[PDB]
């Protein structure tokens, strides 16, 4: 039920203000896992877009013991969206022999972290050797920081390539623009959620596209918060509405790379906010659509939607794309 | 960027 979630979110995000205060408020999003445990004293924060782990506790008794757990079990936390609950300070039971960091960060040897001992030694090091401290206004925040490999992004997509290779050949999608969407919409990040309901990696809304691909596969419905954190039911869903997207709703545009433009555009915004910039006649729309240049049609979607964020989506899909398309 | 309602 979503007004069960909407109240739980409500909760949640009181709960933090309390202990934390309203201006320490940390919250998990699209390319930001956060984790509260310890009566919401410690966070674990992992920020994707610029490869850092901040782990962070205002308990006022034994603090580096609440971020030495708090450390270790992210370290070793198993890859499992469908599990955990970010919304929750209930301290989920995580821990893996391949965990989702690994590789991913390194410790103070320079070694790759997927069991205790070495994760307990190196939040050691930190506690002793990179504790910071700084203040609410109130209380002491205690925090370390882990810096990810360089490459932490390429790694991450790399647990996806095979996906992203099969749903590419599924719906006659390019790889490169698959990996696009998703390097811009989560980072790769298979926890992440949106204010607005997105959901996974490539970062699906159930009721609009979810609901909208569903039909084209035969089906009645919607597609489950539970199929959408796995991975590859995500990738080929996503994939399956830019297919959509192109064929059905958007088909009208005749310029091949003006037709990419508007459904970059529409994945994000909806294919009708798209048209609207034109016309408000959906055959009138793409008419003027087809009289017009493609960069004309990318400068008018990037200085000309309504949406601030689909405008710099577009810009921000577009540069991603070539960095994937050679191979 | 990052709730939930
Ligand atoms: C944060 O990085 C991004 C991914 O989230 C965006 C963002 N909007 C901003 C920063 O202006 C904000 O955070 C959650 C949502 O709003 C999200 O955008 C949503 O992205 C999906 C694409 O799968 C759209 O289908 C959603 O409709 C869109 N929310 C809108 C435009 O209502």
């Amino acid at each position: 039920d979503t007004n069960g979630f909407d109240i739980l979110m409500g909760q949640f995000a009181h709960n933090i203000e309390n202990i934390w205060g309203f201006k320490e408020v940390v919250i998990a999003g699209p390319k930001d896992y956060v984790k509260y445990t310890d009566q919401y004293q410690t966070r674990s924060h992992i920020n994707f877009d610029d490869g850092t782990i901040t782990i962070e506790t205002i308990a006022g008794t034994e603090p580096a013991a609440h971020l030495r757990r708090a450390i270790i079990k992210t370290l070793l936390m198993g890859d499992d969206p469908s599990s955990v609950d970010l919304y929750s300070d209930v301290d989920d039971i995580t821990i893996s022999k391949e965990p989702f960091l690994y590789g991913q960060v390194v410790d103070n040897t320079g070694q790759p972290i997927r069991w205790e001992g070495r994760a307990s030694n190196f939040a050691d090091y930190l506690l002793k050797n990179r504790l910071k401290s700084r203040s609410n206004g109130l209380r002491i925040i205690y925090s370390v920081t882990i810096n990810m490999v360089p490459n932490h992004l390429d790694k991450r997509a790399h647990k996806y390539l095979g996906m992203v290779r099969q749903a590419s050949r599924k719906y006659g999608v390019d790889e490169s623009l698959i990996l696009a969407i998703m390097q811009t919409q989560s980072s790769f990040n298979p926890y992440a959620v949106s204010r607005s309901d997105a959901l996974g990696l490539m970062q699906v809304v159930q009721h609009t596209a979810g609901k909208d691909v569903f039909r084209s596969q035969g089906k009645s419905g919607t597609p489950s918060r539970s199929f959408l954190f796995d991975p590859a039911s995500n990738i080929d869903t996503g994939t399956a509405y830019l297919a959509m997207l192109n064929n059905v709703y958007l088909g009208g545009i005749d310029n091949p790379t003006s037709r990419r433009y508007a459904v970059i555009t529409a994945y994000n915004g909806g294919a009708g906010s798209v048209l609207r910039v034109f016309s408000n006649d959906k055959i009138q729309a793409a008419n003027i659509i087809n009289t017009m240049t493609p960069g004309d049609v990318y400068q008018t979607l990037t200085t000309r939607h309504p949406s601030a964020e689909s405008r710099r989506y577009l810009y921000k899909v577009n540069t991603a794309q070539k960095s994937y398309r050679r191979r | 960027a990052x709730k939930x309602x």
